[PDB]
Formats: structure tokens, sequence, C-alpha cells
């Protein structure tokens, strides 16, 4: 069961990004699915995650209402939908299965990980003004 | 049959040399071995799961022999299990003493300490194995 992780990159606050954790055998669908993301030096924390089914889903407080977490069962994926980003959102994000369906908020429980993506929300003004 | 090596009994098969395995009934009494040696914990037999208990825990048992142990809870090695009227361990979604628990199903565990799939839906369930109010 190997996952690879995309969609990262940087977002001005108040926008929106969304992150792809797709897997390599059909199995991964039989499975619940988290994110969790993790500050330099930091421990990784729970996000989201989505059932087998992918319509059962658990949020941690700081992200419900902004956050989406989704499965397409044909492409063998699941998605974080991030909106209303905030500066705190700043993170490395892992995608994770737990094929045990046990305590799902803690990542020692998940037994194969996505290598981890960069994201980055910026609340500062005068550094994008090139770009945009 | 019986032998006692170094202070411990062990049980072999008429046909092998090697101590017995995985449930067995011997002259009324029921038993979980593992190397010959039989085993203390919850594990299943021909219909459900049994008590094979600690030495003296009712009705003079010896250590890894069924016992009878009605309609209460077990602790075993920080695993939470519930008894039936007929001395088996429940599984599946239970309700006891106004409470609801989700016994597994490979080993009548308690599902316990936060959020567990089950039947394609996500549940919360404390420290004690209670599941919590509301949806998650």
């Amino acid at each position: 069961v190997k996952l690879e992780e995309s969609g990262g990159g940087l977002v001005q606050a108040g926008g929106s990004l969304r992150l792809s954790c797709a897997a390599s055998e059909r199995t991964f669908s039989r499975y619940p699915v988290a994110w969790f993301r993790q500050a330099p030096g930091a421990e990784r924390e729970f996000v989201a995650v989505i059932s087998s089914t992918g319509t059962s889903t658990y949020y941690a407080d700081s992200v419900k209402g902004r956050f989406t977490i989704s499965r397409d069962n044909a492409k063998v994926t699941v998605y974080l939908q991030m909106n209303n980003l905030k500066r705190e959102d700043t993170a490395v994000y892992f995608c994770a299965v737990n094929s045990q369906r046990t305590r799902l908020q803690d990542p020692n429980e998940y037994d194969y990980w996505g290598q981890g993506t960069q994201v980055t929300v910026s609340s500062g003004s005068e550094q994008k003004l090139i770009s945009e | 049959g019986w032998v006692t090596i170094d202070g411990r009994r062990y049980y072999f098969e008429p046909n092998t040399a090697i101590g017995a395995n995985g449930y067995k009934i011997i002259d009324n009494k029921n038993f979980y071995f593992r190397n010959g040696l039989p085993q203390i914990g919850v594990f299943k037999g021909p219909n459900g799961f049994e008590y094979f208990a600690p030495a003296n825990t009712d009705a003079n048992n010896i250590d890894g022999q069924a016992i009878r142990y009605q309609n209460r809870f077990l602790h075993l090695l920080g695993n939470i299990y519930y008894f039936g009227n007929n001395s088996k361990a429940v599984t599946g979604w239970q309700t006891i003493n106004g409470n609801m628990y989700y016994f597994m199903p490979d080993t009548a565990m308690a599902a316990a300490g936060g959020l567990f799939e089950i039947d394609g839906v996500i549940y919360f369930f404390g420290v004690d194995g209670v599941k919590a109010p509301g949806i998650y």
C-alpha cells in the first residue's frame, strides 16, 4: 500500500487548496484514511479522517466547517479540500491508512503513510505583489 | 496426557511428542493450549468466547480451565469484556446498564479510547468503552 501526495504549495489567507492522496492498490478503498499535519520540530496533529465507505467523516474542531475530506473510489484517492485558509494552517500535511480501524485520532495507530507535502498560508501582503 | 516439566503441567496428544495447541475438551473441562501449556484469557471455542481463568477463580478451577462467569464485566490485561447469562463473552453492539458498548469481532474486547470505524461509520468510545453521545 503506497501513498502519493500532491497539491502542495502557497495560498493567501482566505484562499482554497486541495490536496490529493493517491494509492497504488485497490485495498486502500477498504480502510479509513486520515490527514495529519506537522509544524517543524512538532508532532503530527490530527486534522480529519474518512471511513472506508466515504460517507462518515470526523474533523478536528479547529477545521470543521472549513476543510472537507472525501474520496474517489474509481481513482483510489482521498482528498483534503481546504477553504478559508488561515496562517495557523501552515504545516506539512500527511495522509495515512489505518487498516485496523482503531483509535482514528492517534497517528501511532496508522500503518502506511504518504511522504508529506508543504502547505503555506501567507497573511503578509507586500511580498506577493510581483507574483500577483 | 499431563506431564510436569520443571514445575508446570503440559498436555500432549496421544499421537504426538510436542504439546497440544488450541481449544480442547478434556474430561468435561475446557482449555486453550499453547505448546502444551494451558493459556489464561478469553478465547473462541465451538459456541463462542469463554473465560479460561487463573486457578481458583471459580469452583476451584485450575490455571486455564474455562469457568462459569455470568452477567458481568472482566478486565483482563487491560482489555474489557462482558459475559452474558450463558458465560460467553458478548460481541457486537451491546447495551449494558443503560450504556452502549461495541465488542470487537475477532477478540470480544470492547472498543475503547477514541474513534473507531464500525459497520462503515465513525463512532466515539470513552476510555471505559462507553459509546459517547451524538454524531461523529
